[PDB]
């Protein structure tokens, strides 16, 4: 009735596991097929619901932050905004996918300026992870209060998470892939659909290793024939 | 504002029920306290607030030796239980100012 | 946790799937845009017949349950009918008691709303050829598509 | 007149989903219950109103009242008598016919107009025209059937106590109406008539005990459209006992017209106790329990239109009955206690004996200090205190924030509750030393609310300042992380708060759901998924040809529960089967492991699975079927191939398969699904009707058709609700759920909390990865 | 005009006010967000005004001091007697600027 | 423009709105409806001047 006595263990247990399981399934680690996280999914399709494309007018932070954070993201309004600033950051990502005006920050560690000041529209390449979204090659689920319809993945043509990596901290679990270059994952998957046979060293013949925005010099050749074999493994970068 | 009188003890109490427009009660209660505690006004024994879903209630207890209407009239003159508003009425008209 | 080649073979999967499910829906909407051309050319030939049903009409809901009354004669579009190969224009669920049955035409309730909502300026024989002209474009994306 | 063959046959293949459980000796009572329902109902106009039942020597019972006579006239569109229409048509879509299709013969004679006429069914096929025999001067109708043998098995004889029970019941609630229960195979006798209503049956409850007053509370109004009658007594013991009616139907949960007859009773008790200074002459105050001790009371309603929690009723969710029933009660109470005021002084007497018996079941707790106008205490700025000295009648609230904290301090009781804000997360204890911890802010100020002392030097558990501490934090996941911080903080640091039972958990709602003028709250997706399948059912009715009585509530909400177990036990395991292939095999004869040596059965029961799958494909696949031998136990294990997408990929069905229970409890539900549904099938909801040809786009219309003028309220914060609603669904002592935390065995307490929140990595995962990934995929189904 | 524009009715379900500050920075006022979201807050409080024009859900204030929650908590909706104010505006019966 | 001498006079965009008009609109039905709207623009004429 109004007083009933419950065990301590079985609601830290239950507790416990409805937050790890929410944390590791829906907010760090990214998908295999497009490689977005669904911040990064959700932001997308809020841009081009609004038809802010890459040859039109600039339109400023606040409101597409606001249309995601009363339409389809129930979180708080700064995440939104740092996560946005993140992808149009040329050192930060290999292809960004944001195009922006204003200041945005540098790489001596000024900080980017509020929200009240920029402006930004998609990116050329963006288009091509949502090309023919209309044509019914997808799945639709529900937002939080059940009125509006958000896609479950992106029908992409670009393969996004090896040319742009990923890196996230969850609950017993963390990520960190690095980037790579569009030609040489292309003749990759080229050689790949005309063999289905070939193996990691046939593979590897098409890409040599990652490739970060900054350049730098990739010291030594072990550590990425075991990280591409496993899937662990560790390099060294030096400057020059 | 009014003041109640105990039947039997003959003890009275001040109880309120409206304030002024554009006062802050907590900041009320504040100046009322630091008053008292500084001995500016004399006759004052409890102070607390009453407020729930019925209505606005504050309640003040008055010592033995004490009138309630003296204390009303020094809490008039010198808290925000009285406030003045002056009347300025200015507008555009035409785009000027008038 | 994975390697390279997993995360290729993903990719390649997810390409394929995406490009059956496109051109099923490329398909069922060619198939029906051919079913409504076919409706509106047949009308064009009988012209005066259905002008004369339309107008001793009282109300248009009597008009459309009158229309799908009697089979129609093809006419002049008999030659146009015939290029269409068995059933490759023919929506998947269209029962087979409609369409062309022996020298006549058979028509439908949304067929018949089709033919009410026609302009007067259709009446021109540009229009006519026009539809010829998508007729064949939609066979050929049809058979493309097949 | 073929249609009424098809509509008995249709009743009797399955009888048990018309009438009920035909073992037990349910049914078999349910169709007396019905037919006297229906003869009260008509005979309320009798110039008498006497109504007789008779169990004869040769199990039979016939039901004879006095009112107006059915009608004898002949429908000119029909051809024949409004008796046989009524006893046999199924009057359109949406219950007597049920048992006269169950009923081996049955007998009607019905009197009027100084005539008597009379006719026999067999089987539900009568024998001849209603016939005129004999000219009489009186009104009526008689009914006697002999139940069927073929479908009746068991327990197959009347009892006696059931009958009177309900009979008894109805009398009470019906005043002015006279039922008479005559037996023949024994003999005995019984006359139920009863004027006085409610209070006969209050009298009659409280007979073995011992009253202490000798008037009884009563009433009996109207304000619109909704009556409601009330009654009630106190005797010398120590239970409580409220029945709830409604139309005459029997509530096992209460409703929404049991809260406003407790808060009212409440009201008006304090009011009336504090008033006449009974409360200031002793030292204690009275609570809701005490109130309700001894108790006996029956609640009463009339609504045109109730709306019920499931088809099996047992809980009333009617938004507008509340208020209806609670006004009333405190307008009258108050007047009933200033008449009489020697009942008054004998009730009040033994609240006060049980409010101090419990004062009594306490411990040694001195005095505190409360922050005040006039003195701060050295207490933190955010703090609220409340107005109680004791702490033994004192309670304190945590919250996330300011916002929530406004929320709560705008929607409390001054009196005894205090509220005290946090920032954001906590610091994590476990991980971290006992410096850092010093070093914190927020720690630092819960220990300062608290006062008891740190460090287990100077920690002292007998300083507590509030002998109810309760943790109420958002309805999301964020929610429960910084409820398992404070969990780990309480029992690394204080454990002897959590021993002796001073911590609690509240329980705030998470969505607020809205359709024309009902509302509700939601706490979970559990209970929205129950909402939805409840609003989806509400008023509709399945008819399985053109011309057959539509199916029971309980049965179809009984399918539509095992169909979604089924289909989410086939969703969890689409990993390694298409999910179109299991979704067949409801419908395709079972296979038996006998039938896997013989060989010949297995390939054309395969090729027709393949047939089918191949019949409604609509997405590109193709289907092909192999046989495989097996050389060891000359076994045949069917093998089904498909090609997506351009590849190519094999799913045998083995022997494990066969004899698993996935496959058994897909057997278990087909069997109830198979051959159901007929051709003319058609299902309806209010006024809508929409023919069907599967239970699966029965369901989905329904679901569709349900959910237009919904709408959906979610809260992302304390900040997000009205104070007034806040109190109301959490803060209420009179109309709220809680928790206690106690602890079961230490080892395993302090194991799992080093395991959880300690600093090592995998440990943890591996604790995830077998609860969570494992453990998911049941393979019980029973 | 905002709201007018976005639908936002009297008799409809409410909507979140980052929404509608976001609309009014990024479209008419050239200015900051916080006093925007500030003035729609105000023209919701019973003790603020003496016909309030927005219909407000949640945590707005009282008149104790406490301040209203953030802006990514509450929900707003026009008022029955705003529409009032904005009748036969779409039939030319005054001017446009840009 | 317009009645003349029991002779009517169209516009280019009079000539425009008979092109967009459907086959629905020959029935005996919809034709009246049309005299009932002149009646009611003409009292609202009146009434507004
Ligand atoms: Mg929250």
């Amino acid at each position: 009735r109004e007083i009933t006595p419950v065990n301590i263990e079985e609601e830290l247990k239950s507790s416990y596991l409805d937050y790890a399981m929410s944390v590791i399934v829906g907010r760090a680690l990214p998908d295999v097929r497009d490689g977005l996280k669904p911040v990064h999914r959700r932001v997308l399709y809020a841009m081009n619901v609004l038809g802010n494309d890459w040859n039109k007018a600039y339109k400023k932070s606040a409101r597409v932050v606001g249309d995601v954070i009363g339409k389809y993201h129930p979180h708080g309004d700064s995440a939104v905004y740092d996560t946005i600033v993140r992808m149009a950051q040329p050192f930060s990502l290999r292809y960004m996918l944001v195009d922006g005006q204003g200041n945005f920050g540098s790489i001596d560690g000024d900080s980017a300026a509020a929200m009240r000041y920029t402006e930004i529209r998609l990116a050329k390449i963006a288009h091509e992870l949502m090309a023919d979204l209309e044509k019914e090659t997808v799945d639709f689920v529900d937002n939080y209060d059940g009125t509006e319809k958000i896609p479950d993945v992106m029908p992409t043509k670009i393969p996004n998470l090896l040319v742009n990596g990923s890196s996230g901290i969850a609950v017993g679990m963390a990520t960190n892939i690095p980037p790579h270059n569009l030609t040489e994952v292309i003749n990759g998957c080229l050689a790949y659909i005309d063999d289905e046979d070939i193996s990691i060293e046939g593979l590897m013949e098409h890409i040599p290793g990652p490739d970060f925005p900054t350049a730098a010099i990739i010291n030594g050749r072990r550590g990425i024939e075991e990280a591409y074999r496993t899937g662990r493994g560790k390099v060294y970068i030096r400057a020059r | 504002a009014e003041v109640e009188v105990d039947a039997k003890t003959g003890r009275e109490t001040i109880i309120v029920h409206e304030i002024p427009y554009q006062v802050n009660k907590a900041r009320l209660i504040e100046k009322i306290a630091e008053l008292v505690k500084e001995k500016r006004v004399e006759g004052i024994s409890a102070l607390r607030d009453e407020s729930d879903k019925d209505g606005m209630r504050i309640v003040i207890e008055v010592k033995r030796d004490a009138v309630g209407e003296v204390v009303l009239n020094n809490l008039y003159s010198q808290t925000q239980l009285q406030v003045s508003f002056g009347i300025n009425m200015v507008a555009l008209h035409h785009g000027q100012p008038k | 946790i994975m390697n390279l080649k997993d995360i290729i073979a993903a990719f390649v999967r997810h390409r394929r799937e995406v490009v059956t499910r496109r051109t099923i829906f490329e398909l069922r909407k060619a198939r029906d845009r051919a079913h409504i051309l076919e409706a509106l050319a047949v009308a064009l030939a009988n012209i005066d017949p259905i002008i004369e049903l339309i107008r001793h009409a009282p109300t248009p809901a009597e008009a459309k349950t009158a229309l799908v009354a009697n089979p129609w004669q093809l006419g002049n579009v008999a030659a146009m009918l015939e290029r269409a190969g068995d059933d490759a224009a023919r929506p998947e669920w269209l029962e087979p008691e409609f369409g062309v049955r022996d020298g006549l035409y058979y028509l439908t309730e949304q067929q018949a709303q089709a033919i009410l909502d026609l302009r007067l300026q259709k009446l021109t024989g540009l229009e006519h050829e026009k539809l010829l002209d998508e007729y064949k474009e939609l066979l050929d994306q049809i058979a493309e598509l097949l | 007149s073929i249609k009424v063959l098809k509509g008995l046959d249709a009743v009797r293949k399955r009888p048990g989903m018309y009438i009920g459980d035909t073992d037990d000796g349910t049914g078999l009572h349910h169709m007396v219950f019905e037919v006297v329902d229906n003869a009260i109902d008509e005979a309320l106009a009798g110039h008498c109103k006497e109504i007789i039942v008779t169990i004869h020597a040769d199990n039979s019972v016939s039901v004879q009242d006095d009112g107006r006579g059915i009608p004898t006239g002949i429908h000119p569109e029909e051809g024949v008598s409004a008796a046989e229409v009524i006893m046999t048509v199924l009057h359109a879509g949406g219950g007597v016919s049920v048992v006269n299709a169950l009923s081996q013969k049955l007998e009607l004679v019905i009197q009027r107009e100084g005539k008597i006429h009379r006719q026999i069914y067999e089987h539900g096929v009568p024998q001849a025209p209603l016939a005129v025999t004999g000219e009489t001067e009186k009104t009526g109708t008689m009914v006697r059937f002999w139940p069927s043998l073929e479908t009746f098995t068991n327990v197959t004889e009347f009892e006696y106590e059931i009958l009177a029970k309900r009979l008894r019941e109805l009398s009470f609630l019906n005043s002015g109406v006279s039922i008479r229960l005559r037996d023949k195979r024994d003999g005995k006798e019984d006359h139920f008539h009863y004027e006085g209503g409610i209070k006969a049956f209050v009298e009659y409850l409280n007979k073995n005990k011992t009253p202490i007053h000798p008037n009884i509370f009563y009433f009996s109004t109207e304000k619109d459209g909704i009556g409601v009658e009330v009654a009630l007594q106190w005797n010398d013991g120590f239970q409580e006992n409220i029945y709830c009616f409604t139309n005459n139907i029997p509530q096992r949960d209460g409703g929404t017209h049991l809260a406003g007859f407790r808060a009212a009773m409440t009201r008006t008790l304090n009011a009336y106790m504090d008033k006449e200074g009974y409360s200031k002459k002793a030292k204690v105050s009275a609570t809701g329990d005490d109130a309700r001790e001894g108790l006996i009371a029956v609640v009463s309603v009339k609504v045109p239109d109730p709306k019920f929690s499931s088809q099996t009723k047992d809980k009333l969710v009617s938004s507008e009955v509340k208020s209806a029933v609670e006004q009333q009660m405190n307008e009258l109470l108050a007047e009933y206690l200033l008449e009489n005021p020697t009942d008054a002084k004998i009730v009040v007497g033994k609240i006060i004996d049980a409010a101090r018996a419990r004062e009594a079941a306490r411990r040694a707790r001195e005095m505190t200090r409360r922050k005040g106008a006039l003195d701060l205490a050295g207490l933190p700025g955010k703090l609220a205190d409340c107005q109680e000295r004791d702490p033994a009648l004192s309670e304190l609230y945590l919250v996330e924030g300011d916002s929530a904290g406004g929320s709560a301090k705008q929607g409390r009781n001054r009196k005894n509750q205090a509220i005290l804000p946090l920032k954001g997360k906590i610091l994590n204890v476990e991980k971290a030393r006992f410096d850092k911890m010093l070093s914190s802010q927020e720690v630092a100020t819960l220990i300062t609310a608290l006062g008891c002392g740190i460090g287990r030097d100077e920690y002292n558990p007998d300083k507590l300042r509030y002998h109810s501490i309760i943790i109420m934090t958002d309805a999301d996941v964020d929610g429960s992380h910084i409820r398992t911080l404070l969990l780990t903080f309480f029992y690394r640091q204080m454990p002897e708060i959590v021993e002796r039972g001073h911590v609690y958990i509240a329980q705030p709602p998470l969505y607020k759901v809205k359709k024309g003028k009902q509302e509700q709250y939601i706490k979970d997706d559990e209970a929205m998924d129950q909402y939805q399948i409840s609003i989806a059912l509400d008023g509709a009715t399945l008819h399985t040809n053109a011309s057959a009585p539509a199916l029971a509530g309980e049965a179809l909400e009984k399918l539509v529960s095992e169909y979604n177990a089924t289909q989410k036990m086939i969703n969890r395991m689409e990993r390694r089967y298409p999910k179109a292939m299991l979704k067949e095999l409801i419908y395709q004869p079972t296979l038996t492991e006998a039938d896997l040596s013989d060989e010949q059965t297995v390939t054309r029961w395969v090729n027709a699975l393949v047939s089918e799958l191949n019949d409604k494909e609509q997405h590109g696949s193709q289907w092909k079927f192999d046989v495989h031998t097996n050389a060891e136990q000359n076994l045949f294990e069917p093998i089904v191939r498909v090609r997506t997408h351009g590849v190519d990929t094999d799913y045998p069905l083995d022997h494990e398969f066969i004899t698993g229970g996935e496959y058994r409890r897909i057997c278990t539900l087909g069997e109830k699904l198979r051959g159901l549904l007929e051709e003319d099938a058609f299902i309806e909801r209010g006024e809508r009707r929409q023919p069907v040809a599967s239970f699966e786009q029965a369901l989905d219309w329904l679901v569709k058709e349900s959910r237009r003028g919904l709408s959906i309220q979610r809260y992302k914060g304390l900040g997000e609700m009205n104070p007034e609603q806040l109190w109301e669904t959490t803060m209420d002592p009179e109309s709220r759920r809680m928790l206690r935390v106690t602890v079961k065995d230490a080892i395993a307490a302090d194991q799992l909390f080093t395991t959880l929140m300690g600093d090592a990595v995998e440990p943890r995962r591996a604790f995830i990865e077998e609860n969570a990934l494992k453990a998911a995929n049941i393979d019980i189904e029973n």
